[PDB]
């Protein structure tokens, strides 16, 4: 009716006029790399990698304030079937350096730190057991995926629009100049544009594919049709994020992935948790989307915690509860993974435990 | 321990963590930072210069250039979209000539915005490829592009295109293969004009030149003067091809189904439903269609796909391979093919697919009995002396593209495209463009002037 | 004839590729047989699962993929792009049957796959296939010893290559077989030498070299003692292939076969069996030997009532489905 | 797709196949394998394969029926052949069973390659049409295109459409110029080589000056080149 208003998590629009006025709201800009092979910039310009390098994923490129770096490596037969296997922020002209290796171990200067730590304005920790939250205070901030496998997004604060440099894009709303290479001339296809951004001379030169992993092995095309197809039902849980984020790359990735993948079913459920979490990135909440699909995420988690879909913000701990906690007033995007029910806190042990049993940390020592 | 004046560098005297060879000052490397935890040993070229990357060394004021998957030695020149480029100091160095933008619609409905945007949306009735009029005014815009999709022998799956250039207060019919003209408004001269370009039918607007096929690929090349103020399934031409799919109220959407339903004409016409996808309704054709769409990945288009990004081409080729069951398939092919074609054809490159075995094109036929001057060329002249314009000149100078032309020698100097051929003097355009020859009177006579009395 | 555009796979995990090379390679999931890899658009696909039945190695599943057409074949069975269908079946372009002893597939202008069903496989293809090919079958340069095993310029092993060729199933994790340790036994007897250099193959010796045959024979006299005709029968199936006549070697001990009652079992019998339905069918044939039952010579094949072979002048005339 | 057989008188009665017997008698062109005459084409075509193997074809299907979708299209294609293209032809060659074969043609290719389909069915009217009198020409731009700038390089106008070519053609495989059985006109495009450059050659498609030389089983080599003996103006000596 007139008079109403409605806001969408990046604008808002009024009916009026007999139109609809629309203004934007901030928004912090979001780079991806999912299924170790696809790039979603900072422009949206949806594009595939298949390189063996390290790679300047993201970088203000006016200066060297941060450099968000992506370690990819070729993890198969074929040259096209690739992984992420680091992200190494780099920070205040490579003086800092925080490395998120493929099985969780971070690195604070090739030191190995256990998580969450806080130091520098730079807070590490795992929001759930899938995925590690790295918040700089220099305005963007990581989020890795580690379970099924490793992807990363980037966040920033739009503050750096127009500014920013490598992989991801300058982030200036506009899909056709990302590949503006420092040369100054838009490169071609994706990979023409990544083999400028190589950490390494020594390196080599990623290439164009067209062959569709999917024509090679009949059964994998039946398994691989048969689940990805759950992303474009209109019946199916995902079905309500159709008419906000299009489909049709995710199935696309859903496709080459599970077609590609040694463990299919690993890639299969990597490319359904990034349509799940670019949804809720977009303000949707997808839930129970598992039916007799990616259950073996539920039963593998870690003992006294179960799996949650929707962890929103903190990881409730016994400590923060006796004396705050810096780590847990960072706004990130409701990841999934395994956590502590709700109501219970793990304790230093690390096992999960109701509050009665917890005791009080006062000058840090232990009072039960 | 080597040859070249790059000498050897090992890591057993230098402490952990400096940069080995594999952080070797590069043309690559040179510009954006070396990052490695361990050192190599290897052959570095002499401080203060830099490496070929084949064991040479350079100063670093001569690095190659590299661009699409090339190198270029500095000097050398190269041609991007309207502007040239030369290399120099590991930069290109570029005219600042203004370049066309272009929309694309073909095919079952494959759009490309102006932005660079790609989709797809099956409609029906009449949908507004572009137009001025949308604005705090839209009384203050200039033209109007609809289109809807003609079946050409039944009522089913879509065979050709119909266009209404609205042009101020004229109008231009483009169906069936030709034009018209249903000029209602102030009855002065034309603000179009209108030439034979290859296989296409090109309007020029003097800011807006519109290309079609003349069966279903419509490409619009606009000037820069027509930015952000345009609209309609073209977007609005705003370098930002995220929020192009807005609405008939401005109501940017993320589905491109609801932004085609927002622009038909017609209030009346019911909203296209959900589109289906092809090849999983015919699987029978799908197998048949990738053997005519790997034409793309052979070594006919090895070149063009190092310049032009040609995933969405062959997925748009295969899928109108795969809809066309109802008959007319190589047309569909053909024209899936055809616009990577002038993809090429507009960035960069002149490429001539066009095998007889593979959407041949009878150019043979307007010549008359021996006479050759019609011949085909993958690249046509950007301006051609018709007769329509005996000037020779041209509004909106479009580049290359397909078809064939006719070499018209200077003992017939005139090309006409009413009749397509090569003519020695021309005759006579009235207002509403019908053509007469010299001597004929008009419902005055044609002369060397033209219609006159 | 079919020169170089063969290549097969028989008995103990023996492969031979299109350009003369043998290897055995104990593998035990899927793998690409062979492919077209080369090209911008395949157009075959043909693939193996060697098993165990007890312990005899065999070939359980096949799945050649070629222009459209799925065909899995296993456990005596046939499925056509998903849906069983009973012998023969044929359409254009495309024919399985099971003439003779085994199943064969032939795709015209792309392969001929026959398979006997329980460890032979033997694929020929066109010779436009040449270099665009990869797979166990190798790579149809028509270089045996050098272009097959250099995976980046370095030389692999046979069960290294066996593995790079290696296709898993979606959910399927299978391991690779570990080094076979030394081998014992070898021609103790001199039944490989004897046979093999003996009178029957003579031709074949200058035409298909004998050397890894012999080997070969000598390995499956390790295992079991009534599996050691394999590679005799792979012999004279590859002398025919290249144009030599094999002669028949069978006796009533070396792996004796049956045929019907006015059927004889030929090594080298013509192709295209007379048949008084088409009586001069093997009039001007090109097809090299053929080993199978077939008929002596004057009495044609009745296949209007499968009497087995007839005199041209006593056997049935057909009308409208009608027999006469 | 298409076979045309043009036999001399000497072979009447004496041939045998799916071109019947050569007698000029058609009832009884059914004659199968042993000659017994059948009123039935399935069982005369299941007669002659080659291998008795193969199975016998089951009763084709009438394609319209089938996908009756396409029938329209088709017949607006087919339509064609009553139009003033062929006015003239349709008086000397009765089309009806052409136009019945164009139509299920372009019914039935519901896989892929339907301009195929059509050219073909249209053309082997084309043929008759060449055959009985007339130099019909239809292939239209729109319609059945033949690309033969193809094999023009570089702005050479040999190569020209002709709608019947010349009975015989001056080969660089028949230096001669004569021919043994002279076929009349027919479709396609020839190329008008000048005396400058007066020998067409089929292994590169032009008008050349000097030809090279086939060896027995017929490949072709340039001049100055040794065969697997060099080639000279001769040919092939040694
Ligand atoms: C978004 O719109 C709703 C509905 O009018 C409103 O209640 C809410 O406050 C809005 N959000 C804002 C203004 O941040
Ligand atoms: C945060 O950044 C500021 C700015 O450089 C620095 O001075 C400070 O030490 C950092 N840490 C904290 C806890 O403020
Ligand atoms: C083959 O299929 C039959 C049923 O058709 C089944 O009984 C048998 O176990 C299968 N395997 C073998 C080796 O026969
Ligand atoms: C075969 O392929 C290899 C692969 O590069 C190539 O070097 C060689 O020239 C090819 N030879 C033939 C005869 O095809
Ligand atoms: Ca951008
Ligand atoms: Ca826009
Ligand atoms: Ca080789
Ligand atoms: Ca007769």
């Amino acid at each position: 009716s007139p008079g109403t208003s409605f806001n969408t998590t990046c604008s808002s629009c009024t009916c009026s006029g007999g139109l609809w006025q629309c203004q934007d709201l901030p928004c912090p800009g979001t780079c991806s790399v999912q299924g170790g092979a696809h790039i979603s910039t900072y422009d949206e310009k949806l594009y595939d990698l298949h390189g063996d390098c390290s790679y300047v994923l993201s970088k203000k490129c006016a200066d060297s304030s941060f450099t968000v770096l992506a370690e990819l490596r070729k993890c198969g037969l074929t040259d096209n079937e690739n992984c992420l296997k680091a992200v190494t922020l780099s920070l205040d002209g490579g003086d800092t350096a925080i490395r998120v290796q493929a099985d969780g171990g971070v690195f604070l200067n090739s030191i190995y730190t256990q998580l969450p730590l806080s130091a520098a304005n730079i807070t590490l920790f795992t929001p759930s057991s899938f995925f590690i939250v790295v918040q700089t205070g220099l305005g963007l901030q990581l989020l890795v995926q580690l379970v099924p496998l490793m992807q990363v997004f980037v966040r920033l604060d739009p503050a750096h629009q127009g500014q920013m440099c490598g992989l991801c894009g300058n982030f200036n709303q506009n899909q056709a100049d990302d590949f503006t290479a420092l040369s100054g001339v838009v490169e071609a296809t994706g990979a023409a544009f990544a083999n400028t951004w190589k950490a390494q001379a020594a390196c080599a030169n990623a290439r164009n594919s067209f062959e569709d992993p999917c024509s090679l092995s009949v059964e994998n095309e039946n398994y691989a049709r048969h689940w990805c197809s759950r992303l474009t039902d209109p019946n199916s849980a995902f079905s309500r994020c159709h008419s906000i984020i299009n489909p049709k790359p995710f199935h696309s990735n859903c496709m080459f992935d599970t077609c590609n993948c040694e463990r299919s079913e690993d890639c299969l459920c990597a490319a359904l948790s990034s349509y799940v979490h670019a949804c809720a990135a977009k303000g949707v909440q997808l839930s129970d989307w598992r039916d007799g699909v990616c259950t073996k995420y539920m039963q593998n988690c870690p003992k006294s915690q179960r799996y949650a879909y929707v962890v929103d913000a903190c990881q409730p701990t016994c400590r923060g509860l006796s004396e705050a906690d810096v780590t847990c007033s960072v706004s990130f995007v409701p990841v999934d993974g395994c956590t502590c029910p709700a109501g219970t806190f793990l304790n230093d042990a690390g096992a999960c435990v109701p509050a009665q049993e917890c005791p009080c940390y006062a000058h840090g020592t232990v009072l039960a | 321990g080597c040859a070249a004046p790059m000498v050897y560098l090992d890591c057993s005297n230098s402490s952990a963590g400096t940069p080995g060879a594999e952080c070797l000052r590069s043309c690559h490397t040179l510009d954006v930072g070396c990052f490695s935890t361990h050192c190599v040993s290897g052959c570095v070229c002499p401080p203060g210069l830099v490496s070929d990357g084949s064991g040479g060394c350079i100063a670093e004021e001569d690095c190659p250039c590299v661009h699409n998957e090339a190198t270029y030695k500095p000097g050398e020149t190269i041609r991007v979209d309207c502007n040239t480029c030369t290399c120099r100091n590991r930069r290109w160095e570029c005219s600042h000539r203004l370049c066309l933008g272009t929309c694309v619609a073909y095919g079952d409905g494959h759009f490309i915005t102006f932005d660079g945007d790609r989709y797809s949306f099956e409609g029906s009735c009449e949908y507004i490829l572009a137009q001025d009029y949308c604005g705090d005014n839209t009384t203050h815009g200039t033209f109007r592009i609809v289109t809807e999709n003609i079946p050409c022998g039944t009522t089913g799956t879509t065979c050709s295109k119909a266009i209404k250039l609205f042009v101020e207060s004229y109008e231009l019919i483009l169906q069936e293969g030709t034009f018209k003209a249903v000029a209602r408004g102030p009855g002065g001269d034309p603000p179009y004009k209108i030439r034979y370009m290859g296989i296409f039918l090109v309007i020029e607007t003097h800011g807006m030149a519109v290309s079609w096929d003349r069966k279903t690929s419509v490409f619009i090349r606009l000037h820069q003067d027509y930015k952000g103020r345009v609209c309609g399934l073209c977007g609005n031409f705003d370098d930002n091809a995220i929020n192009d799919f807005a609405t008939r109220s401005r109501s940017v959407v993320g589905d491109a189904l609801e932004f085609g339903n927002s622009w038909k004409l017609s209030p009346s016409c019911p909203d296209a439903l959900a589109p289906k996808d092809p090849c999983t309704a015919n699987p029978f054709r799908k197998s048949w269609a990738q053997k005519q769409c790997s034409i793309l990945h052979g070594p006919t288009f090895a070149a063009c796909r190092s310049q032009v990004d040609s995933t969405k081409y062959y997925e748009a080729c295969v899928n109108d391979a795969c809809a066309c069951d109802s008959g007319g398939d190589c047309e569909c092919f053909c024209t899936a093919v055809a616009a990577y074609a002038q993809a090429c054809h507009d960035a960069g490159l002149c490429v001539s697919w066009r095998t007889p075995d593979t959407c041949p094109l009878f150019c043979d036929f307007y010549n008359p009995h021996g006479g050759c001057e019609w011949h085909y060329q993958p690249c046509g002249a950007p301006c051609l002396k018709t007769c329509r314009n005996p000037s020779g000149h041209c509004l909106v100078d479009l580049p290359g593209l397909e078809g064939c032309y006719p070499k018209c020698p200077p003992s017939q100097p005139f090309f006409n495209e009413d009749q397509m051929k090569c003519v020695a003097q021309c005759g006579c355009y009235d207002k509403d463009g019908n053509y007469y020859d010299v001597g004929a009177r008009v419902p005055c006579n044609c002369t060397p002037s033209g219609i006159q009395c | 004839a079919h020169n170089g555009r063969v290549c097969s796979t028989w008995g103990d995990f023996h492969y031979k590729t299109f350009d003369g090379d043998v290897f055995r390679f104990p593998g035990l999931c899927n793998y690409v047989f062979s492919e077209h890899c080369r090209a911008a658009y395949e157009d075959f696909n043909v693939q193996l699962r060697r098993g165990l039945v007890g312990s005899r190695p065999v070939v359980t599943r096949v799945v050649i993929k070629a222009q459209g057409l799925v065909l899995e074949a296993s456990n005596g069975s046939v499925l056509i792009n998903g849906q069983r269908e009973e012998l023969p079946y044929s359409r254009t372009g495309l024919l399985v049957e099971q003439s003779g002893d085994y199943i064969k597939v032939s795709i015209r202008l792309v392969l001929t796959f026959l398979w006997n069903g329980e460890d032979s496989a033997l694929l020929e293809l066109d010779p436009k296939y040449a270099n665009q090919t990869c797979g166990l079958c190798g790579d149809f340069n028509g270089l045996p010893a050098f272009n097959e095993f250099y995976a980046h310029n370095a030389r692999l092993t046979p069960l290294q290559f066996g593995n790079l060729q290696k296709l898993d199933g979606p959910t399927e994790q299978c391991p690779d077989p570990l080094p076979l340790p030394a081998g014992n036994c070898t021609d103790e007897e001199g039944i490989c030498h004897r046979t093999l250099l003996g009178p029957a193959f003579a031709e074949c010796h200058a035409l298909v070299d004998s050397t890894a045959y012999l080997a070969a024979c000598a390995q499956d006299l390790c295992r079991c003692p009534t599996c050691p005709c394999a590679t005799f029968v792979e012999y004279s199936r590859q002398c025919a292939h290249a144009g030599g006549q094999p002669r028949n070697w069978r006796c009533p001990e070396l792996c004796p076969r049956t045929c019907p009652l006015n059927m004889q079992h030929q090594e080298c019998g013509s192709p295209c069996t007379d048949t008084c339905s088409n009586p001069q069918r093997a009039q001007l044939c090109e097809d090299h030997c053929v080993d199978g039952c077939f008929c002596p010579p004057g009495t044609v094949l009745d296949d209007i009532t499968h009497s087995g072979c007839l005199p041209l002048g006593q056997c049935p005339c057909t009308h409208g489905g009608r027999t006469y």
